[PDB]
RNA sequence: AUAUUGGCGAGAGACCGAUAGCGAACAAGUACAGUGAUGGAAAGAUGAAAAGAACUUUGAAAAGAGAGUGAAAAAGUACGUGAAAUUGUUGAAAGGGAAGGGCAUUUGAUCAGAC
RNA sequence: GGAAUACUGCCAGCUGGGACUGAGGACUGCGACGUAAGUCAAGGAUGCUGGCAUAAUGGUUAUAUGCCGCCCGUCUUGAAACACGGACCAAGGAGUCUAACGUCUAUGCGAGUGUUUGGGUGUAAAACCCAUACGCGUAAUGAAAGUGAACGUAGGUUGGGG
RNA sequence: GCCCUGAAAAUGGAUGGCGCUCAAGCGUGUUACCUAUACUCUACCGUCAGGGUUGAUAUGAUGCCCUGACGAGUAGGCAGGCGUGGAGGUCAGUGACGAAGCCUAGACCGUAAGGUCGGGUCGAACGGCCUCUAGUGCAGAUCUUGGUGGUAGUAGCAAAUA
RNA sequence: UUGGCGGAAAGGCCUUGGGUGCUUGCUGGCGAAUUGCAAUGUCAUUUUGCGUGGGGAUAAAUCAUUUGUAUACGACUUAGA
């Protein structure tokens, strides 16, 4: 036989389509799936990868994050993907005009973006200006924030947060996290 | 009557009956793979039988093809037959066993102004006779 | 529907044959075999006959006589595995054997509707000779035999038929 | 305005379909057991209609054989369909302290594709 | 003094016999022989001929013969066991529903979100429509009284897809 | 070194047996030979990986095609499937010119779960596909209810005078 | 056909004498094909049933009945024209 030195038939941890079945989302993937074939640009491979991914991944990217991208020197003419949601912030106020393609835009970050004279654009549209995705600049929403991973790699000392249902004075607050009552964590 | 295609080649011919189905009666010939701890079935000791698996797959060119090298498509009326009338050569009409003598010539016949190969031409057809 | 009709269904057009490098050769015979050796027959129905070898046809086989008026084998084709070239041997020059090919050969025509008709109903048809061969026949021995009455014995040797006797061992036995 | 596994009256159902569903689809809280408190079953389907087999014959008689009713008696009040264990008859086969199975072929039986 | 032979090794030296396989299906490639057109053993089998079409080949099945094959389930380091259950057959027969939750995935909307307690209406336990609240979220932290998140383009450094 | 004495166990008895004595014994050496699911080569099945292609150009983009590697498995995890009762949709599906059920060392499809046809019986309803739902798959539990064997024409049918 | 020999399981082995076929010891004359280029290309020896023609011979056993030298029952042993 053979001494595997390695273990056989194992399968790319990657997603390889999306575990969705909506249809229009599949389309889109017929689209890039076709230019990542067809051109180089590096730029259409991480579109790919990116259209595949689970909602958890895809988080909310803010309007106000979009703004802060189109300060960085050299960038104001860069036209912005997302994919996944844009989301309106009521907090910036003066807002850039550019443009912003994603897959989705809830209502309040749409006008917000048109009102400033901007552009609301699908990822399609954006395939036929930007072929090999010339002068865009890709962003992606701060995955780590999301509230589930207070709680991961729980344990003495690590500064995690215990999963639990309701907070008060009784809950948790005793044997173990202060010294008086026996140590602490 | 039909496309070209390699020789047909099952590679295993018996029907894998299940182990003791022949001992007992309670026990149906139904293949069941022997769960059991201590099974010699299971183990494959020598001279035992033969389990089903997926090495005995059979060759992706002639797989469902009936041995007058067609694919045998069921057809319950005189509307279904007209879906075969241009894969002619490749699936060979078979009539659904509830239809009636009296529905039958009128398939029958039909298919034969389609030149349809009918797998089952003496139905009750015959039983008239 | 009794079966739901399938998505695909494949084409019917039966494609052809790719374009394949096999060239048909001439055979090669094996050295033993020159004209006017003679040979024992291996098999068929003048199997054990020896026989007189006169000319090498088209489609590989051998061409024979015996010759008839000795040994009472005709003029017909043999093929070459199912000999045994002895290493004795005959003059073969003052015979013709330019006339014979493969179309001279040729059986007639067998009709399937006539060899199933007059087969079975009648097993009293009877067989016959076109007036030709038998006179080719007579042309090629009277040069043979004339050959035949050089050397003693050869002509009683040609009649009698061959067999293994105990003891022997075709492997040994050099023929 | 809230409750409601009881009582009376209605309406339903992605519920069960006679070993299920109430214990109980039927003369069931019956028959039957126990001193008693209590315990507590089995058991639906001939056919559209009994038209449920006159009459002949054999037997002491049940019955049998014919006959006839019937679309059907391969529906005969042992009754729709009628599985398996198990059993009888006929047929085929084999058999020196078990039988049965796997690999391969002979012999016999048997059968599809063929065009 | 002169050779020969054995032994070990090489040949992009030559030839005879034998058995198994024939995947693929237009052409694309690498080559070879050629003065030349072209041919070839060069990215996988074709050419010639015979018998039979008819139970013959093949399938199934009974049987014989060679060789192999302990009785299944189960606990056990270890079961053919002188460990346990199993005479036989049919029907029944064992990870379910709910309250509250975790990770993951899907869908909606998104700094918000959740119609269905209730009200409106209705082809009537459906479907459709809706006020105010309330839940969870948008702020933490302390036992508490209590306080409550921009020196800087929301900072510097090192990587970092695009 | 070999061989012998030393050397005694219970049913009959075990270099596996037969039997072998310049061996068919022991020591050693040289070749030839037999044979595994191992190795090599080819075909086919599946899995994984890397890659090509709807560019206007018929019938699957979860598709077609190319190349390579790999394949033991209890407890256990995941994936694709077959089967059953009911539900929404659909084939203007099948059916008294025979629906379902049962029978069949008759045929075909599938690695298999099973599916499909033919014949016999039978007499009123029933399937394919896309989805929904579950009281959803049996060989075992000294399982539960009913039915029936071997045992077996056997044990037995013998107190109280006839 | 004349004689002999063979009891180990002899079922055969020699021999006299004539009849009859063949004789490749030698010398000749005719025939063979087409079974089509091979297909065991069938010839051997075992029983058993019928059929023609001739020779031949012309019985027993069991049950039932019966004895008791025997006996669970069969079996054994006797007798009966
Ligand atoms: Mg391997
Ligand atoms: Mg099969
Ligand atoms: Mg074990
Ligand atoms: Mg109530
Ligand atoms: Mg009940
Ligand atoms: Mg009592
Ligand atoms: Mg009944
Ligand atoms: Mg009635
Ligand atoms: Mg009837
Ligand atoms: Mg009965
Ligand atoms: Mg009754
Ligand atoms: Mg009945
Ligand atoms: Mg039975
Ligand atoms: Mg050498
Ligand atoms: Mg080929
Ligand atoms: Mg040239
Ligand atoms: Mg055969
Ligand atoms: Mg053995
Ligand atoms: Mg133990
Ligand atoms: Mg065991
Ligand atoms: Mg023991
Ligand atoms: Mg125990
Ligand atoms: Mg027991
Ligand atoms: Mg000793
Ligand atoms: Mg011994
Ligand atoms: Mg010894
Ligand atoms: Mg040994
Ligand atoms: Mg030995
Ligand atoms: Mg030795
Ligand atoms: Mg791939
Ligand atoms: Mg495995
Ligand atoms: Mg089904
Ligand atoms: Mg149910
Ligand atoms: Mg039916
Ligand atoms: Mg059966
Ligand atoms: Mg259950
Ligand atoms: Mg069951
Ligand atoms: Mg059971
Ligand atoms: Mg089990
Ligand atoms: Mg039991
Ligand atoms: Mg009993
Ligand atoms: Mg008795
Ligand atoms: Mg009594
Ligand atoms: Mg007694
Ligand atoms: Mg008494």
């Amino acid at each position: 036989g053979i001494d595997h030195t390695s273990k056989q038939h194992k399968r790319s941890g990657h997603r390889t389509a999306p575990k969705s079945d909506n249809v229009y989302l599949k389309l889109l993937v017929k689209l890039y799936t076709f230019l990542a074939r067809r051109t180089d640009a590096p730029f259409n491979k991480v579109v790919l990868k990116a259209l595949f991914l689970s909602k958890i991944n895809r988080p909310p990217v803010s309007v106000s994050r979009i703004a802060r991208a189109l300060k960085q020197e050299g960038a104001a003419n860069k036209t912005v993907v997302v994919v996944g949601t844009v989301t309106d912030d009521a907090r910036i106020f003066e807002f850039p005009k550019t443009t912003v393609a994603a897959l989705r835009f809830t209502a309040g970050a749409r006008a917000k973006i048109v009102k400033a004279g901007g552009e609301c654009i699908t990822l399609d549209q954006l395939a036929v200006r930007a072929p090999k995705g010339q002068n865009t600049l890709i962003l992606r929403g701060p995955r780590n924030s999301r509230e589930a991973v207070r709680h991961f790699g729980m344990g003495p000392h690590k500064g995690k947060a215990p999963r639990i249902l309701s907070t008060g004075r009784k809950f948790e607050r005793a044997r173990g996290r202060r010294r008086s009552k026996g140590f602490k964590v | 009557a039909s496309l070209p295609h390699p020789k047909i080649v099952k590679k295993h011919t018996k029907k894998f009956k299940r182990h003791h189905s022949d001992r007992y009666h309670r026990v149906a010939e139904n293949w069941r793979k022997q769960k059991g701890i201590d099974s010699v079935v299971r183990r494959r000791f020598r001279g035992n039988i033969s389990q089903p698996k997926i090495g005995y797959g059979s060759n992706k060119k002639t797989k469902f093809l009936s041995p007058s090298g067609h694919k045998t498509f069921l057809v319950a009326n005189v509307k279904d037959l007209e879906t075969l009338t241009m894969h002619t050569k490749t699936y060979a009409a078979e009539i659904a066993h509830n239809i009636s003598a009296k529905n039958r010539v009128v398939i029958l016949a039909r298919a034969k102004a389609l030149g349809i190969k009918v797998t089952n031409p003496k139905g009750r057809l015959a039983l008239e006779a | 529907s009794a079966q739901k009709a399938p998505k695909w269904y494949p084409s019917e057009d039966v494609a052809a044959l790719k374009k394949t490098r096999k060239a048909a050769r001439p055979q090669k015979l094996r050295a033993s075999l020159v004209p006017g050796t003679v040979l024992i027959l291996l098999a068929g129905r003048f199997r054990g006959k020896r026989v007189v070898y006169l000319k090498h046809l088209e489609d590989n086989t051998l061409l024979i006589s015996g010759p008839f008026k000795v040994n009472g084998v005709p003029l017909r084709r043999v093929n070459a595995r199912y000999v045994i070239a002895t290493s004795t041997k005959v003059s073969v020059e003052g015979v013709n054997v330019e006339k014979f090919n493969v179309e001279y050969f040729a059986k007639e025509x067998x009709x399937x509707x006539x060899x199933x008709x007059x087969x079975x109903x009648x097993x009293x048809x009877x067989k016959e000779i076109k007036a030709e061969r038998v006179e080719d026949q007579k042309v090629v021995d009277k040069a043979l035999i004339a050959e035949i009455k050089k050397t003693p014995l050869l002509k009683q040797y040609l009649s009698a038929s061959f067999s293994l006797k105990n003891g022997d061992k075709p492997h040994m036995l050099k023929f």
